[PDB]
């Protein structure tokens, strides 16, 4: 009866994934996580399904403000630590899923995409940004640490003033904003697309697969 | 004849017992396929829906 948190929708031979949490920027529950996990795993039996696409239906407001720590701090303070456990069991999995996922994913970050929201993106080759990205790792401000394999990532993929992890400690400790073309020409981004450009994008996404012989792998 | 009668009567009385067992385990055996059927299966994740609407 209620919206459901994540919508699946086709778009010819790719899969589309919605975040459809807009009250609460596209916050990552476990609810959330444990559904993209699973039908994550059914698209990569499939043979129909050449690609995913991870986007929201709050664009360009926020593609994902992060996890859903507010209710895991309420469960600390209820000593509901299994529920905790769960929480983060669930998203850590979904960015483990995403980051070795066989076939193309192409996260659209048309807006906020902090936190759990870099988890859904710095683990995918294709990962476009818009004039309305906001890229931000601020967990330093809330006690937590850089969590969704982002000390995997960006270490690996920063593009300047990256040699040691410079850039990379910089981004994760002081929780500075990029912004658009900022966060593309940082590595943050593989892509620079203007949001309205989203739409045929997504079409022309759903149109190409994989020629003769070859997988969508 | 004795015998042909009381047969005849325990036959009709058997062929009563046997089909209510019968009907009965019919209607358990639809039940537990049924059921099997409304059973969720994970290929069930990659069925497009519209529950709200």
């Amino acid at each position: 009866t209620d919206a459901p948190p994540v919508l699946f929708t086709v778009q010819d031979t790719a899969r589309v994934i919605t975040l459809n949490r807009p009250k609460k920027l596209n916050a990552l529950n476990a609810e959330m996580s444990e559904s993209m996990f699973k039908t994550l795993n059914e698209y990569a039996k499939s043979d129909t399904t050449n690609l995913v696409i991870l986007k929201s239906s709050n664009r360009p407001r926020s593609f994902c403000a992060g996890g859903d720590v507010a209710t895991v701090a309420i469960f600390n303070f209820n000593k509901e630590f299994a529920k905790s456990i769960k929480f983060f069991t669930d998203e850590y999995s979904l960015n483990f899923q995403i980051a070795t996922y066989l076939k193309p994913i192409v996260t659209f970050m048309d807006g906020i995409t902090m936190g759990g929201g870099v988890g859904l993106s710095i683990h995918t080759p294709f990962r476009i940004a818009t004039e309305n990205t906001k890229w931000a790792m601020p967990e330093m401000d809330i006690g937590f640490f850089p969590d969704v394999g982002s000390t995997f990532a960006l270490p690996r993929i920063v593009t300047l003033a990256n040699s040691n992890s410079q850039m990379a400690l910089y981004l994760c400790l002081t929780g500075e904003v990029v912004t658009g073309a900022d966060a593309y020409m940082l590595g943050l981004a593989s892509h620079y697309v203007s949001s309205e450009n989203l739409d045929a994008l997504q079409k022309r996404l759903g149109e190409i697969s994989p020629p003769f012989n070859n997988d969508p792998q | 004849l004795i015998e042909a009668f009381r047969k005849e009567e325990a036959r009709l009385l058997h062929k009563h017992e046997y089909l209510q067992k019968r009907t009965k385990e019919l209607e358990k055996a639809k039940e537990l396929e049924l059921e099997k059927l409304n059973k969720e299966k994970s290929s069930d994740l990659t069925i497009m829906t519209l529950d709200k609407m």
